[PDB]
């Protein structure tokens, strides 16, 4: 039946597009989390380095 | 439309029928349109009349 | 979706490895590590896989690929274990498959791969190459993949091109290797694909890699020499595909976020001079989006680009531009704040700068210097009737009346406009 | 761009109305000057 194959075509468009959008949002958020790790490690690198120079 | 912007969008149109009343049309041409206009001066009849 | 079709082909086959349960030809000892662990959905199976100490996980399945040499079966035996190596919810995660004994089981066993690119050879090879970011391992040798053909052959042909680009952009998250790759000719590769007009999703992936590269300040400094940003703006204007514009706005925000040294950021101006993004951003602000990321990036760009527009507002830099003899179209020529707040600045010592512009009008007759000077004189003399009488005393009124007969009609028209700025009460 | 051209035409119209006003004023001056 053409109608049923067309329903399947609508489904395969909808689920695929929504999966792609969700994965895109996920990777963007993960990239932001990676930069969050980076800014953080920089802050505490400074916090440690201060005392390091003091004591040495 | 798909050709104008290649996107492979099927533009699926399913078909159904419910309580909806559909419009009314009957083809006219240059030799008969004015007479249909005279008929339509008094309104239009029900669907499939 | 060619790779999806290959996956559908190979997923519909359950390998007959149980007849080879102890066969030395195929998996004499790995087949109990497939009988066990057949349920990758079971946590106890992953825990047992950890209990085995990585004895055969990424230790014997590697070189099990070399136990197998027939092609019509290499694909299926590859997939039977690569579904595990790829799906990978928590099964391997942070390089649980250590194999500390041998470095032929750690990572530099990929060299035999990258050959005969057609039966998913370079493809699984690229997947294995993308085993750095979210795993507990580090790329030992950057050069052994940075120049190889795995990324060169894919320049032109193509779902696999998307797969390779996905693997690369996955790989491009740790600035340690990315600085070395940008110092290498990876930027040339991205440029070659960019100037190779292709699908819109591919362009999203290039702009994505460029934004992720824009995470690093040293890298944006090195890439400043390139005209990435005018081309990004041109893609935004000439291509509307939602996510493409989203990542483009992300890139703009990154570039105006970092700003290590304002002096080397002449792009604060060249972003709008090469393409005035403000009108399009206004058309987008006009539209309403439920994603606060896009709206936030739009608002940030309106703000920063406005600050740059305000930076362009000045009179010393503008007058040095007047004196240079090549009247670039610095946007202050039309600024209302320029013709109201600082119009009297143009009357320098005995109308010095007006006299300089009169001299450059007399000497040079290039269309655009003439246009700039005549328009600026008109906008000044609008507010100063005594300035009008002074300009009449200069004799430059007749010089413009003679510029009315220049070969180009635009020059005649701008002289016309100057004259009808002088006509008032005249 | 087209409505910018239209602004060009509008400015033209104001310019020529002002110029005709100025024309008639200047002609009045010239009529005054015709006498000893």
């Amino acid at each position: 039946a053409l109608s049923d194959a067309d329903v399947q075509k609508q489904i395969k468009h909808m689920m695929a597009f929504i999966e792609q959008e969700a994965n895109e949002k996920a990777e963007e958020i993960d990239a932001k989390a990676e930069e969050e790790f980076n800014i953080e490690k920089g802050r505490l690198v400074q916090t440690q380095r201060l005392k390091i120079m003091e004591y040495y | 439309g798909t050709e104008h912007s290649g996107s492979t969008v099927p533009s699926i149109l399913n078909r159904m029928q419910t309580n909806q009343t559909p419009p009314t049309y009957n083809k006219t041409n240059k030799f008969t349109h004015g007479f249909q206009n005279i008929v339509d001066a008094y309104g239009i009849g029900t669907y499939r009349e | 979706n060619i790779i999806a079709a290959k996956a559908a082909e190979v997923r519909a086959n359950k390998v007959n490895w149980q007849s080879y349960l102890q066969g030395q030809m195929i998996s004499a000892e790995d087949c109990e590590f497939i009988q066990r662990f057949e349920m990758k959905r079971s946590s106890e199976d992953k825990q047992e896989m950890l209990q085995t100490e990585g004895s055969q996980c990424a230790k014997t399945f590697i070189n099990l690929m070399t136990h197998i040499s027939k092609e019509q079966t290499v694909q299926y035996i590859l997939t039977m274990v690569d579904d595990m190596l790829q799906e990978n919810h928590q099964r391997v995660s942070i390089f649980f498959d250590y194999a500390k004994r041998s470095k032929s089981t750690a990572w530099p066993y990929f060299l035999p791969m990258l050959n005969r690119q057609d039966p998913f050879t370079v493809h699984m090879a690229a997947r294995i190459i993308a085993k750095l970011a979210a795993w507990g391992k580090e790329l030992m040798e950057g050069s052994d993949l940075n120049y190889y053909f795995n990324w060169i052959k894919t320049q032109l042909s193509s779902q696999y091109v998307q797969c390779v680009a996905g693997c690369l952009q996955l790989m491009l998250r740790v600035n340690e290797y990315r600085f070395a790759w940008v110092e290498a000719d990876g930027v040339n590769c991205i440029m070659g694909v960019l100037s190779n007009k292709c699908g819109f999703q591919l362009q999203y992936q290039m702009i994505f890699s460029i934004w992720l590269l824009a995470f690093s300040p040293q890298m944006c400094e090195h890439l400043r020499r390139y005209n990435i940003i005018p081309v990004l703006s041109d893609i935004l204007q000439e291509s509307v595909k939602e996510k493409v514009t989203r990542i483009i706005l992300a890139a703009f925000r990154n570039f105006l976020e970092k700003s290590t040294e304002r002096e080397t950021r002449q792009e604060y101006a060249l972003a709008m001079i090469q393409c005035k993004v403000l009108k399009q951003l206004e058309n987008l602000e006009q539209q309403k989006y439920d994603d606060e990321d896009i709206s936030e990036d739009i608002k940030f760009l309106l703000e920063k680009l406005g600050e740059s527009v305000q930076d362009l507002s000045s009179f010393d830099e503008y007058s040095s531009e007047l004196k240079s003899g090549r009247l670039e179209w610095s946007p202050v020529h039309k600024s209302e704040k320029f013709w109201r707040e600082n119009a009297v600045r143009l009357n320098e010592k005995n109308y010095e700068l007006l006299k300089i512009l009169t001299k450059l009008l007399e000497v040079s007759d290039d269309p655009q210097v003439l246009a700039v000077a005549a328009h600026d004189v008109g906008e000044y003399v609008r507010h100063y009737p005594r300035g009008k009488r002074v300009i009449e005393q200069l004799g430059g009124k007749q010089l413009v009346m003679n510029h009315m007969h220049h070969e180009d009609q635009q020059v005649r028209y701008n002289a016309l406009l100057a004259v009808q700025k002088l006509m008032v009460h005249n | 761009n087209f409505e910018k051209i239209e602004n060009e035409l509008k400015e033209i119209n104001t310019n020529q109305e002002a110029l005709k006003r100025n024309f008639l004023e200047l002609t009045e001056l010239k009529f005054i000057l015709r006498k000893t």
